[PDB]
């Protein structure tokens, strides 16, 4: 049992999401203090709505940098974070908790694959 | 001294701007939040630490009007002047034999320590005076709208100790909530203010910190907060003449007209108060 | 004695805001919950003492209207009472040998005291006055959803005896549950209500007890507790003539519209009442 | 070593992660008053889908606070709790009486291996 | 030291043009904003750095105005000053053991250090010396209106190091906000300073460096950075007269008339400055 890529499961895909958009956030600006896990990853999983909004317009720019210079991954970030939130028809306004527990094993699942290769 | 005759209900509104309303000792210092709804909490613990400080700081401990639970202060020297006052000898872990003596010394640090007569206490050390519930009960405060909290990451010009890397700089971090509106339930009983003589001075001196609670508790961490709105319910009968919560549906508290962004000012809320039942008397202290 | 002439079964729906509704006393102070799904639980005898509480605190000590259990009061010295109260000797372990001095002493027992004569009790001890089985019996309250009860610290600025440090001085702890809605089930027999005697103004004043349980039992770890529903079953003659889970099971609780993101508040529930068997009365207007 | 970390039994595995956050939390925090298991051992057990996300975001927090010195291991404790999550694929609404008995099992085997020199 | 006799509440007025006026760490040094909605944040401790720099270069290390947290400086060695200074042996963790002798201690570090005596401190290290609550507070500068913070990328003529990639023309970079107006919130507290002994003398120190806070302070991470408001509530007596957010809230600031385009200077704004309440009285130092 690992990372499946055809759960299609909101929170599952959601958590997929914040795992890239982390991964993003630190190839973009390295040596941060507190990664954006440390600093939105209760609120991600609390308000999905209202913070990845927010984590999406900032993750432009991050994708956008790593374009720039001459090394690529950001294509593919960017295109698994198309892939996910073309998969999510809506961001949910909140999450019971044990939508919680399915989008922090999505999360995990997709840092465990982004570690490879 | 006589106890307040009427059953009161109130509801405080505060609020808090790029600062820390109450720290989390177990997750780091990080605001209280909570967990499954992402909503700031502030535990009822803090805001009668707020009233303590206020009343200390206005009343000058003045008599009748000491501090029970105050900064360095041990507990069980109080206990053996209560004792003494009574003019009992302290058995070690109990209390005097005779109801009335037990009484005695109960009442005395009841009659001339506010926050025990309006808080309540539990007293039950090596040198035992009892235990008192208070008539002042106050729930924990719950922010309106989720909160998300900001870690600010500074740095320090200076390294407390001589090392091998250490005239060098160290890292250190703040934690702030953005904004946030707090509503906080409470309630005042008759009977209990009977057993502790808690009177009508005393609740003008409870609205009244309640009122300017946070005028003197500034500080680097605080930031900006301050009382917005303060609801009383007093009822003509000692028990009551309503349900708490029916009350406290009462006041509303919504996004105001053009507010769509997250909220970032009390301007962006829009709070209103109900009519209140038959026999409740509704006021706007603030 | 004109005890009540019909049988009756109730449910009663409360909830709890940010509090401990019921601790448990051998796992810490967490709130009781069901160890296999999370439901949360509170005893029957945590809802019979709010409602001894609430008649004590009504009555105050009126002529019929005691308390037995009472607080850190000693049984034994008031079944002597009772048999002073009827010329006897209490033998060291032993009921009167005559059976009518044996219910004598029962029956002044029931009715003197308003919770033996409603919820019964044992009394079998070095003053025997026998056993009252107590027409009103009520159930656990089990949580409609289950609960994630959260331990909150606390930390005091003072210290009890001398700290060690003579930094932090003390941690504390707290345990509440965010938010949870319970149905208490509950019957009154009045095959039982004509031993004891139990009445039809016993039983206005344990609606009323019901009803206002929580009104005056407010403290630091209780939080908001207030009750909701109260649906109340009436059969038309004494015996019954419907079974209780059919009754029961006519009171519908399920998560209304707003579904979304966990329960915070008795708006998240709907509750629906269906229509009452041939002989059997609902009356839900408390 | 008794441990058998190629078991993959969910129980077996979430007692496996219930030991591993309750080891970066007391080193995260010494000296601290109860462990996380005192604190959510009852509620862990009882309803695990709903807690285990709470669970994972102050395990979170306690990592990143190890992160920070040379003290840190932090990377340990997340390969380790990385890996268990990678063989979960959706937490348990309930377990019964012997799944219970295997989480404990499993919390103990993890508990002595990180004790290990 | 004679502590001032009123309270104070004050806002400051501060714009950068072409320039970073404090940087992220966790960002990558781009100059910090509320990441929900785009307003510019200055932190209170980069104003109280500025402050400190002010004061060490007005008074150059007076008897009285010495700075304790400086660049080149450990703290233990500071503290372990103030033990000699007293004549006591400095215990490994703790404060002396007695009370006064801890006061002394205290109190001479607040007499010998301006920035203690004025924000305060937290000197319990290894050689402990307590804590100071700092009279003076401020709090988080926020942005008028949303900031844009560009990057802009540099190139290095020379190279750093011998690099067999050699041409290595590297590449750096700056942060830029192109035009921001902050507006930073402020309090004195005179309980506080009577605790401490701020001053009068030290009032006026600290209001010039407001005024003058940032015209030493160039570089090339910084742009043109200048304060141009400073409006000062003095409350009549020792406590408040009126709540500190009424009196903000007397200080507006908005787009001035005919100013369409985003803002790029200071004369793109409005600042009108309300009525006082009749206890409070009103300054402007700018």
């Amino acid at each position: 049992v690992s990372l499946d890529p055809a759960r299609t499961d909101r929170p599952y895909l959601l958590g997929r999401l914040f795992a890239v958009l982390e991964k993003a956030q630190e190839d973009a600006v390295p040596g941060a203090n507190a990664t954006i896990k440390d600093r939105y990853l209760a609120s991600a999983s609390a308000n999905p709505g209202q913070v990845f909004h927010m984590l999406l317009k900032n993750a432009s720019n991050h994708t956008a940098k790593l374009r720039k210079d001459p090394e690529r991954k950001a294509i593919h970030y960017e295109i698994m974070m198309q892939e996910i939130i073309d998969n999510i028809s809506d961001f949910p306004v909140t999450m019971s908790s044990d939508e919680q527990g399915l989008f922090m094993i999505g999360y995990y699942h997709q840092r465990k694959a982004l570690f490879t290769k | 001294m006589t106890a307040i005759a009427n059953r009161y209900e109130f509801v405080l509104l505060f609020d808090v701007e790029n600062g820390n309303p109450n720290g989390d000792p177990d997750a780091g210092n990080m605001p209280r939040i909570d967990p499954e709804t992402g909503h700031g909490l502030v535990t009822d613990v803090c805001l009668k630490r707020k009233i303590r400080n206020h009343v200390a700081l206005t009343k000058e401990g003045a008599e009748r009007f000491n501090i029970y639970i105050q900064e360095k202060a041990i507990l069980n020297e109080t206990h053996e002047r209560a004792y003494t006052a009574c003019d009992l000898k302290p058995e070690p872990k109990k209390l005097p034999k005779k109801v009335e003596d037990a009484k005695r010394v109960t009442d005395w640090m009841c009659t001339n320590f506010y926050d025990i007569r309006t808080f309540g206490a539990v007293m039950t050390t090596e040198v035992n005076c009892g235990q008192v519930r208070g008539p002042v009960q106050m729930a924990f405060a719950r922010s309106v709208e989720p909160v998300v909290p900001q870690e600010v990451s500074i740095t320090r010009m200076a390294v407390t100790t001589k090392a091998e890397a250490e005239d060098n700089r160290t890292m250190g971090r703040k934690h702030i909530v953005p904004y946030g509106l707090y509503v906080a339930h409470g309630f005042i009983s008759a009977p209990l203010a009977e057993k502790t003589g808690f009177s009508d001075e005393d609740l003008t001196l409870f609205w009244d910190a309640l009122v300017n609670m946070f005028e003197h508790d500034r500080s680097a961490a605080r930031g900006l907060m301050s009382s917005r709105k303060l609801i009383v319910f007093k009822h003509q009968n000692r028990l009551g003449n309503a349900p708490a919560h029916k009350l406290f549906d009462l006041v509303k508290v919504s996004r105001a007209e053009g507010s769509s962004g997250p909220a970032r000012s009390f301007a962006d809320y829009a709070v209103t108060v109900g009519q209140a039942p038959e026999g409740v008397e509704v006021k706007e202290m603030l």
